[PDB]
DNA sequence: CTTGACAAAAGTGTTAAATTGTGCTATACTGGGAGCCGTCACGGATGC
DNA sequence: GCATCCGTGAGTCGAGGGAAGCACAATTTAACACTTTTGTCAAG
């Protein structure tokens, strides 16, 4: 949701000793997958302190309790000799796609709001086959295929979707007339 | 389309006469704060606001609905303008 | 137009029977198609009209929803006390108009059920609705038509592919005939029986005749083999395109004019699907530029004429 | 188109002034010369001859 | 992502430097590197050698050499300080006193010559500018047919523009040949006699044709002496001036024999020699030597005219639109012409100064005043029509702008006085000027683009390359040749089949004088190099161009220029092969000079260790604002220690991906109507495009404020602005400027400025208010700079220029200037304009969620939905083929290079689609999934439409549909399939510069005009919408009399009416009845100023005062 | 609602200083200079 | 009959565009001590 980089005022700047500009670093961060092991955890801040020369990845974030990085091999930046990257990434929990202009979350003065795509599910397909039982041949076999980023397993996502649909079906219970 | 627009066009010999009547009635309604209306309380145009239903502030809608009801008399050389305004002020103080 | 156009089949297309049971049994055996025109005993009908007889539009559209029949299949429906033989798409259009105008009888009298709804039929429907109902009901009908047309054009499956520009098999034969006639004209000119101007005129007439024949072949192929072709449907319904553009896409580009006005002796024998050559593209560029300049200089004259007409009749 | 042509054919040209102050060859409006002619006929004077 | 290349034509030569038309021309004009003694007589050197020596006639000012110094400031400093990137120009001059015979030499500073940057543009007043080349009629001798009278010809002698009058020679009906000069007709017999011509000479030379010479044998003036004939001609040309021999000879010599006032030009002289078959000694119509006039061109011109009228086989009329008769003035020639004009003015000043003053005590520095030369040069580089604000939306934009050719400008045609003939595509445009690329509208045909392989020669004639064909074999010998030379050969087409180098086809399509013919291989003499030479750089970037109608290819090529750079820009899947060359020649990307190893990689710089050992540091242009506000940044594409070879890419420029031109995004496109959101060119996009930041650009806006000196006191740029809370001043620093990195919205303060209020006593109500609140009125007021409505972003730069700073030439009275650069990251939104290379354009009308878009059976949603109905009317089938090839590449993970007119054909695309379907369905089969029920329904419907063969298995029918480019597409809202297969593919779409963010504007009240008091116009000025004549006509036709009266009076210029209307509205009342407009009062006053008594009357003819008694004298 | 002073902001004369308007300069000098065709094409009106 | 002259040629929008001294007389302005009136504050 938010990123703050030391000695960086806005996202339209370049960091000395860093090959990527702040826009590219934020784009890389948007692909970071963070899994909260605590259901009551709503916000985390991951601290990254790196010194060149190196290829700073997602595994270089400092470990946090009840927080896991599902893609440690994600490339974040390339630090050249003499370059430093001190940054704090605020990761929130939510639903849907919230642009940075809507939430506008800044932990401090120089924090940069980041467009947040909270949906863990990457792709959904469903397939219908002509299964047969007994003497009837018009039956349906349904197969749901779910690709998820790994923070939420596909079974958990399916269970949540079923529960949401059930809760919405309960909305047809009390007629207001 | 405006509700009852066909009837409004058919109630006058010229559509611009209809427009003139509607506009003059709307101005009469605005000047007297909608207290000179010929609409029953169940016939007043209403708008849905977050607080609730309120009286429609658009006087043209009120004039069109009143003309649809048929309780308005329109024409030329009906009454003197000064006398009409004075009597309307007297019956409906503002 | 997509929902109000009916299907035509060719599998059966002509077999004669004695009783409708034999025609049906032939249908389940796969010998005759659903919409193929057949003769039961003496009358010409189709398997769709006999197999599917619906008691009301609700049952017909319920069968359509269950995939029993499509909107384009010609079936029998009991509508307004009459045993109509139409498609569920046309009955659906009738219901659309009836619900838009909130009057079954007037809406029935306003529409032409037995034809697909092109631009002209829709315009006539709008005009008749305006005459019979007024501005309010006509605007309601216009909104209903807009909604249903958008929904059905979305769910129908209209798309443009490279194979949708069907090349007729007659184009090659027509081009070979034109080449042989051109060789004959050249031999006659070498023999001196005709001069330069009449040879050029004969070449132009031959190429114009070939262009017309190719246009006719393109549209005949569309109306016979691909009646639901996207280009053909768009042209016929009036949604988009004219036969000239359909020819340029499907047939041949045709003759092009020099910047002086004269037409080149060699036409553009290749369409846009086949792809023009560099020379043909440069030749067509002359006409394209001429048309663009004409359009550019015509706006000023039209506006000046409009201002003159306003200022002479403003009072 | 008929309205525009009516505006086009709105004028006439005097050929014989008659008992009026108009000049031969003067161009005026058809309504004006018709009104002048009917007025002249009212008091018994030679009507103005005009040409479309 | 491998690249598959199509095509069979082997190009023997590469594309020439795309900016050479600018760079080489300006290098020739300046000659700054060649030593002065080896400089050739061209350009400003030619101007110097022409205007000099300057002789009063014993003072002679002779020019010896010139030199150009190093520029005072670098290009970045010139841009940052609003300076002109120029080099000092000095001239070495000697003053000779013919009386004494003494020479004094010194170097005089003639001024500053603007310098061309490496990319081909100039920096004028800190702004990038491009000098557009101008096409015009080449000078020389032409012979056109007389339209009024058949069978007659008129000869036109045309010099360089503004370098002499046109000379007309026409055979009149009487039989006397008439010469027309300066709108005056006179008998050519007289001037021919003035040139020392007798009766016997004319009878011998021009007497072999017929009665035409007999019409040139008037003996009434032949026996007349040349001197009196010259005086008589002088009386003809300018009647009234006292006839004097010296004045007359001076006038005739200036008119026809003065190189300094008449100049036929190098191109003109060459054309005259080529046409008339003669050899001109100079570039004048006659020479003045030995106190007498000798003919140069009048006799050959008249001989050619007489022979052409007679009907000799070897003489023909000249097509003035033939591109061999039309020439190009590039930046060098235009700059040289303006330099020569300024030098002539300077010579006038030098002549007038040496007339006065002490002839003994005079130096070349004192005589020479360089101000006129600098004035002429600055006027040319600033206020010329051909000096245009550089179009640098993307590198392709600047590349196009540098290759544009304009028929307009000083010395060219007029936008409205140009007919169809000048705007048509001549047959000689083939290979030299792009036929399809031109601005549709009032400038169609008037502005064009140079062809890709075309180059302008020394004389200004566009040449195109052709491969020499001898004996049926096509050689690698390439000849660059002009249209007049091209007309003499039979030129084959580049697509002619070849068995190696021998022409294989028995029938070869060729051109003879522009006409298409069918010839044998032995009759072919030249061949086209490639199909690319016929089209410009922009048009060569459109794949499957042969399937697009020219009217839509024009739009596609024009819109490629308007595409904005994207933060995630990626090169098209289907390319033509010019993307790499466009990026390389645009100089936006950075490349390695030679082989070496990268030492340091950073977002700001790249340090490279070359093989020779030298460290080279290349700073990276980062977040630079172009002329159109787009962000131009270079991103490093190398890592530390990476070995780079010569020419290897070091950093992408704007709109480039790994050295390939990337003007947009490659998106999954479904061609199908969607709920009316595709209606009439509208475009539907997925929210997934915004989620992963496609079509997202960075735009920088510059806001400028000035603190000035005023009579009441100086304006102060300070943070202490009167009557503002801390919330308004929160983001301002201690100096009064907004802090860098602050987020600013409309109404926020950028730079705080206070100005001294005009001395004026307040209104009594204000005085009572101040007394009640006990607040003393301050002496200063808020005049700070705020963000305009609809704008904002992040403050990324602040620039403060103060008076006396090195190189900062502020205007007088301006203490300082502050510029704020605010950058905003714009995402794709409703109202933004998308396009493709095939002319298909439209605004985004709906942004759907991912679950609403149609999706493939594997679950992949489409990105964009296009309406198929835009294809049939526009006849641009190239987008369909690009979509098919993109689908094939998307499932095969590869890109394609298909050159225009020689590339991927349908069988190749179908084999690629077969491979793509193989992978796409083998994945499903391996995953353990058969054919969907709804896929079966779609297949049944398709076989009812004849799209698939009956009797095949569902897999085979799906393969057939895939080969047709169609797939079974599902509806995300219903889950049911689209009833017909839909063309789904991958297509390259550009986000154009036209955005609703910069175009939305609204106004209630604002600024008004000075005279008419009507609202101003323009979003920048917060102006109203022009309700012109046609809108008034529409209201009159509607009968809306009161709405029209309001728009005419209450909302435009009824000052009392508009004030009362606003006051009534804010009080909840109805607006009052309007009054007379102020425009009518202005009209009445102007008519009175014309001494016309305009009076407004009433029913009884009495005057009515519309001025409220304010103009009546008591 | 009154005087009974009094600091001060305003108004009032002259004056020295800038600021501005006017005359005058005596070898002899004596009729301009920038022009420059894709001349824009075409009706309407006057008038020779 | 032709020659010459004159007035006409779409709309909206943006974007940047933006020979000279020198002397001398009048005249105007600034400044400057002085009289004021104009506010105030003090009690009666
Ligand atoms: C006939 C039916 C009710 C009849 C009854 O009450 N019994 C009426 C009541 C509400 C109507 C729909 C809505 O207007 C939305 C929409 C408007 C478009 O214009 C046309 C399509 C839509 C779907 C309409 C169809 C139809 O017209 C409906 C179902
Ligand atoms: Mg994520
Ligand atoms: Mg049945
Ligand atoms: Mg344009």
């Amino acid at each position: 949701t938010s990123v703050y980089i030391e000695d960086v005022l806005h996202e339209f700047s370049t960091i000395p000793g860093v090959k990527e500009d702040v826009v590219e670093i934020i784009l890389n961060l948007k692909e970071l997958v963070v899994r909260f092991l605590n259901p009551s955890l709503q916000t985390v801040t991951l601290l990254l302190k790196a010194e060149g020369p190196k290829e700073v990845k997602a595994r270089d974030f400092l470990p946090v309790a009840d927080v896991e990085i599902m893609n440690p091999d994600l490339h974040i930046a390339t630090l050249e000799e003499g370059g430093r990257l001190n940054m704090e990434v605020r990761v929130d929990r939510g639903v849907g796609y919230v642009p940075a202009e809507k939430h506008g979350i800044k932990d401090r003065i120089n924090a940069i709001p980041v467009d947040a795509v909270f949906s863990p599910v990457r792709r959904v397909a469903f397939q219908v086959e002509d299964t047969r039982l007994g003497q009837r041949t018009d039956l349906d076999k349904l197969t749901l295929r779910i690709w998820t980023d790994g923070s939420v397993t596909p079974l958990e996502a399916l269970n949540q979707a079923v529960e949401i649909l059930r809760e919405h079906l309960t909305y047809f219970s009390n007629p207001q007339a | 389309a405006e509700p009852g627009i066909d009837k409004l066009f058919g109630m006058v010999d010229s559509k611009y006469r209809l427009t003139v009547v509607v506009a003059k009635r709307a101005q009469q309604l605005l000047r007297h704060g909608f207290k000179n209306t010929v609409l029953e309380p169940e016939e007043r145009p209403k708008m849905q606001t977050l607080e609730g239903l309120f009286d429609d502030p658009n006087a043209v809608t009120w004039a069109m609905k009143e003309l649809l009801t048929g309780r308005l008399v329109f024409g030329e050389n009906l009454v003197p303008e000064d006398r009409l305004q004075k009597e309307m002020e007297r019956l409906y103080p503002v | 137009y997509y929902i109000t156009q009916v299907r035509k089949e060719k599998k059966g297309a002509g077999l004669e029977f004695a009783t409708p049971e034999e025609a049906l049994a032939a249908h389940e055996r796969g010998e005759v198609a659903l919409n193929a025109p057949i003769k039961v005993a003496g009358r010409e009908t189709s398997v769709g009209r006999l197999k599917y007889v619906f008691a009301n539009p609700d049952e017909a559209l319920l069968a359509v929803a269950h995939g029993i029949v499509d909107l384009q299949d010609v079936v029998t429906v009991r509508y307004m006390g009459k045993r109509l033989e139409t498609s569920p798409g046309r009955i659906l259009f009738a219901r659309i108009v009836a619900e838009a105008v909130e009057d079954e009888k007037v809406a029935w009298e306003l529409i032409q059920l037995d034809v697909p709804q092109e631009k002209n039929s829709l315009k006539d429907l709008v005009y008749q609705a305006f005459l019979r109902l007024g501005m309010e009901k006509t605007a309601r009908l216009l909104d209903a038509l807009k909604y249903y047309g958008f929904t059905f054009s979305t769910t129908s499956g209209i798309t443009i592919g490279i194979d949708d520009a069907v090349i007729p098999e007659e184009k090659k034969q027509y081009l070979e005939e034109a080449d042989r006639k051109l060789l004959q004209i050249e031999q006659a000119y070498e023999m001196g029986f005709l001069t330069d101007r009449e040879r050029y005129d004969q070449i132009l007439q031959l190429w114009t005749e070939t262009t017309e024949k190719v246009t006719q072949a393109v549209f005949k192929n569309f109306e016979e083999n691909y009646p639901f072709n996207p280009l053909y449907v768009m042209a016929q319904s009036g949604a988009r395109g004219n036969p000239q553009q359909i020819r340029q896409l499907c047939g041949l580009r045709g003759l092009m004019q020099k910047p002086s006005g004269e037409t080149f002796e060699v036409p553009v024998r290749s369409s846009f699907r086949e792809g023009l050559t560099v020379l043909e593209y440069f030749i067509s560029s002359h006409g394209a530029r001429k048309g663009g300049a004409d359009t550019a200089l015509r706006t000023a004259d039209s506006g000046y004429l409009t201002r003159k007409l306003v200022d002479v009749t403003h009072e | 188109i008929e309205i525009v042509v009516r505006q086009m054919m709105k004028y006439v040209e005097v050929t014989d002034p008659g008992d009026s102050r108009l000049l031969e060859g003067q161009v005026l409006e058809k309504w004006d010369v018709e009104a002048l002619n009917e007025r002249l006929i009212a008091e018994g004077k030679t009507p103005v001859a005009w040409k479309p | 992502m491998e690249i598959k290349r199509f095509g069979r034509i082997r190009e023997v030569i590469p594309l020439p430097p795309l900016t050479e038309i600018q760079v080489e021309s300006y290098r020739r004009a300046l000659q700054a590197d060649v030593p002065p003694e080896k400089r050739e007589n061209v350009g400003i050197q030619a101007a110097f050698r022409e205007t000099f020596p300057i002789e009063e006639e014993g003072l002679v000012l002779d020019f010896l050499e010139y030199r150009l110094g190093e520029p005072p400031f670098p290009q970045d400093e010139c841009r940052e300080k609003d300076l002109t990137y120029q080099a000092p120009l000095y001239a070495r001059l000697q003053l000779i006193h013919k009386d004494t015979g003494l020479i004094k030499e010194d170097e005089v500073f003639l001024g500053h010559i603007p310098l061309m940057t490496e990319d081909g543009s100039f920096i004028i007043n800190g702004a990038d500018r491009v000098i557009v080349s101008q096409i015009h009629r080449s000078p020389g001798v032409y012979f056109t047919p007389d339209p009024a009278r058949p069978g007659r010809y008129i000869a036109s002698i045309i010099p360089l523009p503004k370098r002499g009058p046109w000379i007309d020679l026409e055979v009149e009906p009487n039989g006397v040949v008439s010469m027309k000069v300066n709108k005056r007709k006179f008998p050519l017999v007289l001037l021919l006699r003035v040139l020392g011509y007798d009766q016997e000479t004319l009878a011998r030379e021009l007497g072999a044709y017929g009665e035409l010479v007999q019409g040139l044998m008037d003996e009434s003036v032949f026996a007349m002496r040349p001197e009196e004939a010259l005086i008589r001609l002088f009386t003809l040309l300018r009647p009234g001036d006292p006839p004097k021999r010296d004045k007359a000879v001076a006038y005739v010599y200036g008119l026809i024999a003065d190189p300094r006032r008449y100049d036929l030009g190098e191109a003109g002289r060459y054309k005259a020699e080529e046409k008339l078959g003669i050899r001109l000694s100079g570039r004048t119509l006659a020479r003045f030597e030995d106190g007498e006039f000798k003919d140069e061109v009048f006799l050959p011109t008249l001989r050619y005219l007489f022979a052409l009228t007679a009907g000799v086989p070897g003489h023909e009329v000249d097509d003035i639109d033939h591109l061999g008769n039309r020439r190009i003035r590039t930046v060098g020639e235009l700059m040289t012409d303006q330099f020569r004009v300024g030098l002539a003015r300077l010579a006038r000043g030098v002549r007038e100064r040496m007339l006065m003053g002490s002839e003994d005590s005079l130096t070349p520095a004192k005589l020479v005043n360089s101000r006129p030369l600098e004035a002429a040069i600055r006027e040319f580089f600033s206020r010329s029509q051909l000096s245009q604000f550089k179009d640098e939306t993307n590198p392709l934009s600047s590349l196009r702008h540098k290759r544009r050719i304009s028929a307009l400008g000083p010395g060219g045609l007029t936008r409205e006085r140009a007919g169809f003939d000048v705007r048509d595509v001549h047959r000689t445009h083939y290979g030299r000027i792009c036929p399809v690329e031109t601005p549709e509208g009032a400038n169609i045909g008037l502005i064009t683009s140079l062809a890709a392989y075309a180059r302008v020669d020394e004389l200004g004639f566009i040449r195109t390359p052709y491969r020499r064909v001898v004996g049926g074999v096509v050689t690698d010998e390439v000849v660059y040749m002009t249209a007049t030379e091209e007309d003499r050969y039979t030129i084959a087409q580049a697509n002619t089949p070849l068995e190696g180098n021998r022409i294989a086809a028995e029938r070869v399509v060729a051109r003879r004088k522009g006409e298409p013919v069918i010839v044998s291989p032995e009759e072919v003499e030249f061949m086209d190099v490639s199909p690319k030479q016929v089209f410009s750089v922009n048009t060569n970037l459109i794949p499957f161009l042969e399937h697009d109608d020219a009217n839509r290819a024009l739009m596609g090529s024009n819109m490629q220029t308007q595409a904005v750079p994207l933060i995630r820009a990626q090169a098209p899947v289907v390319m033509t092969g010019l993307e790499e060359r466009v990026v390389r020649d645009s100089l936006a990307a950075l490349y390695a000079e030679e082989d070496g190893e990268v030492a340091k990689v950073d977002g700001n710089r790249i340090v490279v260790r070359y093989e020779d050992g030298r460290l080279v540091e290349y700073p990276l242009r980062r977040f630079y604002r172009s002329n159109q506000g787009t962000a131009l940044d270079q991103r490093p594409r190398v890592v530390v220690g990476q070995r780079v070879r010569k020419g290897d890419l070091l950093a992408d420029g704007p709109a480039s991906e790994n050295g390939f031109l990337a003007l947009g995004q490659n998106v999954l496109v479904a061609i199908m109507p969607f709920d009316g959101y595709n209606f009439e060119d509208a475009i539907v996009i997925s929210e997934e495009l915004l989620k992963r930041d496609f079509y997202t650009s960075i735009h920088i806006e510059r806001y400028e404020i000035e603190a000035r000196d005023t009579k009441l006191g100086p304006e102060r740029i300070t943070r202490d602005i009167p009557h503002l809370s801390e919330a308004a001043l929160r983001d301002l620093d201690e100096e009064g400027v907004v802090r860098i990195g602050a987020e600013v919205k409309p109404g926020d303060i950028l730079v705080g400025r206070t100005s001294f209020k005009g001395e004026s006593e307040p209104t009594p109500e204000e005085r009572l208010l101040r007394s009640i609140f006990g607040e003393k009125a301050r002496d200063v007021k808020d005049t700070s700079l705020r963000v305009p409505p609809g704008e904002g972003g992040i403050v990324v730069r602040t620039v403060r220029l103060r008076r006396g700073d090195p190189g900062v030439e502020l205007k007088p009275g301006v203490r300082e200037v502050v510029r704020v650069y605010v950058a905003q990251k714009r995402k794709l939104q409703v109202g933004d304009k998308l396009a493709n290379r095939h002319g298909n354009k439209g605004v985004v009308a709906k942004i759907l969620p991912v679950e609403d878009m149609p999706h493939l059976p594997d679950g992949t949603p489409v990105d964009v939905i296009l309406n198929p109905l835009g294809v049939p009317s526009r006849m641009n089938l190239g987008q369909i083929l690009e979509t098919h090839l993109g689908l094939a590449g998307y499932f095969l993970g590869q890109r394609y290079i298909s050159p225009i007119f020689d590339g991927a054909k349908e069988p190749e695309i179908k084999e690629l689609l077969a491979q793509a379907f193989e992978v796409y369905f083998g994945k499903r089969k391996g995953e353990g999934f058969g054919v969907d029920k709804r896929e079966v329904e779609v297949l049944r419907r398709a076989e009812k439409l004849g799209l698939v063969t009956p009797g095949k298995t569902p897999e085979e029918q799906l393969k057939e549909l895939f080969l047709q480019g169609k797939v079974v597409l599902y509806d995300g809202r219903t889950g049911e399939p689209i009833e017909g297969p839909i063309v789904v593919g991958q297509m390259f779409i550009m986000k154009l510069y036209h955005m609703v963010e910069d175009k939305m504007h609204a106004r209630s009240t604002g600024p008004y005009s000075l005279i008419t008091q009507q609202p101003l116009g323009g979003k920048a000025q917060f102006g109203g919408q022009r309700f012109g004549e046609m809108e008034v006509w529409a209201l009159e036709a509607y009968g809306a009399a009161h709405t029209l009266q309001e728009m005419l009076t209450l909302k435009s210029d009824d000052i009392e009416g508009r004030n009362a209307a606003y006051e009534a509205i804010i009080k909840g009342e109805d607006v009052p009845e309007p009054s007379v407009p102020e425009s009518f009062r202005v009209l009445v006053k102007e008519l009175q100023a014309l001494a016309l008594d305009v009076q407004t009357l009433d029913e009884k003819d009495n005057p009515v005062d519309i001025f409220e008694g304010l103009a009546s004298k008591r």
